[PDB]
């Protein structure tokens, strides 16, 4: 039993009031059951997609979540990810820099 | 020049009833085919996923693929069966089998099973066995798929056979999307570090195919060595992404630059100032 | 590389345990328990991948299995039914697609006890006329008054068992159609040459081994306990 | 179920040959094996096909395999008494000990003894220990005759049985009535079936 990495990006350079792709990226978690939601301003996004899961040469496991998005001032996205190696469900916020 | 073709399988088996089978296929870093344990077949994710075979060799090969995923299934139930209750449930099973392809007419195969998230057994030359570091129990169910000689014959000809066959098909239906180039497109940002008067500068690099790519901080002709490049992450749309991020003092942003190198710019970096 | 079961034959009671024995010395990992009816193949009821395991196969129901030792493999009734009424056949194998089978055990159960009777077996001597006619000689054995109708019968010759000249009605008759509880009569033949029957030291023995009660069996009637025995008649060849 | 047989039942003479078709829809069949079993007794494997189009052959015994048709044959040549049985079609669905196997419900087959001399008779024999407490043996006679049941409730009469002394390679038919009933005499049993005219009654 391993504990995700969550890693949140954007696709395209953020820019206040246009729409881009938001990714999060998980990776490195066994068993390979996992539940993640994207976030907006702490509510489920609907219109969110997964890639197929896939697996590393060490056995790992990695899947690509993404949604389409558009940033400002106020608003906040996150990835929600919860799995049988936490104790409690991970977020971690996107954040431009 | 050297693609690896991966057929990655990934089997839960939750209880007595309870199991799943998902498998995706990749050359290189493509995706060429999805299975979903929902799906009665095989999905097509790049138009030429069938590469140079014929329809009566994909729906033959199609079809033995079905019947296995059924066979695996009861197959694993009743393994369990024998060994228990020296091993029991949940289990996790992956498989991955293919091939790697060399420039010559040149070629190796591999087939190789983890469980519970452990690389155990493989299949080598006309039988399974298992690898080092593996445990002893797992004599009794290899003794077992060993004796299906019906089996052996079958994994023989996939992997010294149909395998390379099959790819070398898929390698010339596939060239440029294979071969295709994709420009990066760079952005510059900046967060505090956990140090107590520093600040941390981040090169976000997106957009950019095949993999191989070169991102360094430049203040002029220096190439700034405390550069740590972040791991390759992907894109939705098979394009790459990579941050590089360098530690500087609050002050010495002074006269710094990005610089990013690809196969793509055709020898035209991009380099942003801050 | 064979497999035996006990016992081969078994009148049992409605709401009696049974159990029926299966026995290798393969070194068989796996075991098998199945039945056979009519209008059907072999349906698989328990199995077993060693010494400590049992598993459920198609038709549990009815059914626990055993498994004490790499050797034994046993099927039991806690509470039998006369739905399970059948032929049982057992079977080992290692990890290879062959399955060894025991020669069966054909087991019978009913509502009550209380008709089992042990037959009465008579021995016929072959005929002069026969003798001078064919310079063969049969004897024939009628076994009579039996109840159920699991006999098993077999020709003895200076005990040794004889199987060639020989032949068994394929099924017993009723004594008394009539009745639904009717008696089993059986017979059979045994031919020889006239020089082998007018050999006065040939010993001649027809026995019927009967199947029935058993010791744990609870008999209140007044007769004779009609336990699971052997009954013969004998006779010597005459010049 | 999955493996069907046919036909359901035959019946032929001595000598004759014989065809047995099993079909399936056992899906994988890694092996197709065929059982004997005579009446009473267990299973005798006869052969095991494993080929995608086998042909195996056991004495008198040959077979087939198709796979694509996923049909199987069983021939017999020449066919002896003693291959009156059932004849069992199974399917095995993996080539280890993981795999079930699929029953068949078997094809009977009745095998009609050749009678080379017919000597029809009917005999008297006694009982060794009460001497006048006997038996009616109507004995010798050939396939074509058929023993008829008892006319009266009293008497019993057994049906046609056939015993080879395998030595003298001799074969004959035989059938058996008995009765307490006072009037009861050799000629008079047996007064039921169509006996040969020609059948010897000794005084
Ligand atoms: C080209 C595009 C591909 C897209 C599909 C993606 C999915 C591919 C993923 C993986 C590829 C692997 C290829 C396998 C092909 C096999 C073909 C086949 O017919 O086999 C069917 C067989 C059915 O086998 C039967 O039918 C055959 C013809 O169909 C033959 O007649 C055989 O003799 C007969 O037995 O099922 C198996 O027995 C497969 C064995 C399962 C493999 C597991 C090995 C791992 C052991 C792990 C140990 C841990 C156990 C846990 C203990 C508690
Ligand atoms: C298929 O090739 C194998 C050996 O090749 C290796 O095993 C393959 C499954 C795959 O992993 C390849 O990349 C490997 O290079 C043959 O196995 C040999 O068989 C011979 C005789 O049959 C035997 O003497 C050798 O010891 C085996 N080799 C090894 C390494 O164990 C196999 O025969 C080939 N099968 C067919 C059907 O062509
Ligand atoms: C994965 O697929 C298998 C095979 O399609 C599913 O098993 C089926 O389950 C349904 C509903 O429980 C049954 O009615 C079918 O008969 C089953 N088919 C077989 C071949 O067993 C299984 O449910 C799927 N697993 C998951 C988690 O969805
Ligand atoms: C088996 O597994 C599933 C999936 O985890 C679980 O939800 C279900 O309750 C289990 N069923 C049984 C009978 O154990």
């Amino acid at each position: 039993q391993k504990t995700p990495q969550i890693q949140v990006y954007s696709r395209h350079p953020p820019e206040n009031g246009k729409p881009n792709i938001l990714n999060c990226y998980v990776t490195q978690f066994h068993p390979p059951h996992i539940e993640i939601q994207m976030l907006k301003n702490g509510k489920k996004i609907p219109k969110v997609e997964m890639s197929d899961m896939s697996f590393s040469k060490d056995w790992s496991f990695y899947i690509l979540a993404h949604t389409e998005f558009t940033p400002t001032e106020t608003d906040t996205y996150a990835c929600r990810v919860k799995h049988a190696s936490m104790a409690e469900p991970k977020t971690v916020y996107w954040d431009r820099d | 020049k050297n693609y690896t073709f991966r057929c990655l399988q990934m089997s839960s088996f939750a209880n007595r009833s309870w199991s799943r089978t998902d498998s995706v296929v990749w050359l290189g870093d493509l995706q060429t085919h999805r299975w979903s344990n929902d799906s009665a077949t095989i999905s097509f994710t790049k138009p030429w996923s069938q590469g140079k075979l014929s329809n009566q060799q994909w729906e033959k090969l199609q079809h033995m693929f079905q019947v296995y995923r059924v066979s695996f299934t009861r197959d694993i139930q009743e393994l369990v069966k024998m060994m228990s209750p020296k091993e029991d449930y949940p289990i996790e099973i992956q498989l991955s089998a293919g091939c790697e392809m060399y420039p010559g007419n040149a070629s190796e195969s591999f087939l190789h099973v983890a469980f519970q998230g452990k690389y155990v057994v493989r299949f080598w030359g006309t039988s399974w066995q298992t690898v080092p570091g593996a445990p002893s129990w797992l004599d009794l169910p290899i003794k077992v798929l060993n004796a299906d000689q019906g089996t052996s014959a079958t994994v023989q000809m996939l992997l010294n056979d149909t395998c390379p066959l099959f790819v070398r098909g898929l390698l010339e239906a596939g060239k440029s999307d294979l071969e295709k180039q994709e420009k990066p497109v760079a952005w510059l940002s900046s967060v505090p570090s956990s140090a107590h008067g520093h600040r941390q500068l981040v090169c976000h690099v997106s957009g950019f195919y095949p993999k191989p790519v070169w991102v360094m901080w430049m203040r002029g002709d220096q190439e700034q060595q405390g550069t740590h490049r972040g791991d390759f992450l992907p894109n939705a749309d098979e394009t790459w992404y990579l941050q590089a991020t360098l530690d500087v003092e609050a002050g010495e942003e002074a006269g710094l630059a990005c610089r990013v190198k690809h196969s793509s710019l055709g020898g035209q970096d991009i380099i942003l100032y801050w | 590389a064979a497999v035996t079961q006990s016992p081969r034959n078994k009148v049992a009671v409605t709401g009696g345990k049974v159990t029926l024995s299966c026995n290798q010395t393969n070194n068989h990992n796996n075991m098998y328990w199945y039945r056979q009816d009519t209008g059907h193949g072999l349906r698989l009821i328990h199995y077993s991948y060693g010494a400590g395991s049992t598993e459920k196969g198609d038709i549990p129901d009815g059914y626990k299995a055993s498994r004490p030792s790499q050797e034994n493999f046993s099927l039991i009734l806690e509470l039998a039914t006369p739905s399970q009424t059948s032929v049982y056949f057992c079977a080992s194998g290692d990890e290879g697609y062959t399955q060894y089978f025991g020669p069966g055990t054909r087991l019978l159960v009913l509502e009550d006890l209380r008709n089992v009777t042990p037959p009465k077996v008579s021995l016929f001597e072959p005929s002069k006329a026969e003798i001078s006619h064919t310079q063969k000689a049969t004897l024939v054995c009628l076994a009579t008054g039996f109840y159920p109708d699991h006999v098993e019968l077999s020709w003895w010759v200076n005990g040794k068992e004889v199987h060639s000249g020989v032949c068994t009605d394929p099924q017993p008759l009723k004594e008394q159609p009539a009745l639904n509880d009717s008696r089993y009569s059986l017979s059979s033949r045994l031919r020889v040459s006239a020089t082998f029957w007018q050999n006065p030291r040939n010993h001649f023995r027809c026995q019927v081994q009967f199947y029935g009660l058993s010791e744990n069996d609870e008999w209140t009637q007044d007769r004779a306990k009609p336990v699971t025995q052997i009954v013969s008649a004998e006779a010597w060849g005459r010049a | 179920t999955q493996v069907e047989q046919s036909p359901q039942s035959l019946v032929v003479r001595q000598g004759e040959n014989c065809v047995l078709q099993c079909n399936y829809s056992v899906t994988p069949d890694n092996h197709l094996r065929w059982f004997k079993q005579d009446t009473g007794k267990g299973l005798v494997s006869l052969t095991v096909l494993v080929d995608q189009k086998d042909k195996t052959s056991n004495g008198r015994y040959s077979a087939t395999l198709d796979k694509d048709a996923k049909h199987s044959t069983l021939h017999i040549t020449a066919t002896l008494l003693d291959d009156t049985a059932t004849y069992i079609c199974v399917v095995g669905d993996r080539g280890s000990a993981l795999g079930r196997l699929h029953f068949g419900a078997g094809t009977q087959l009745i095998v009609i003894p050749d009678i080379q001399n017919p000597d029809p008779a009917v005999y008297q024999l006694r009982d060794s220990k009460s001497s006048d407490k006997s038996v009616c043996l109507f004995t010798d006679f050939d396939s074509q005759t058929n023993v008829s049941q008892s006319k009266d409730s009293d008497v019993y009469i057994t049906d046609k049985c056939v015993l080879d002394m395998r030595s003298m390679d001799f074969k004959s038919n035989s059938a058996v009535a008995w009765s307490n009933k006072s009037d009861f005499a050799c000629a008079n049993a047996f007064n039921n079936s169509i006996i040969p005219e020609d059948t010897f009654f000794p005084s």
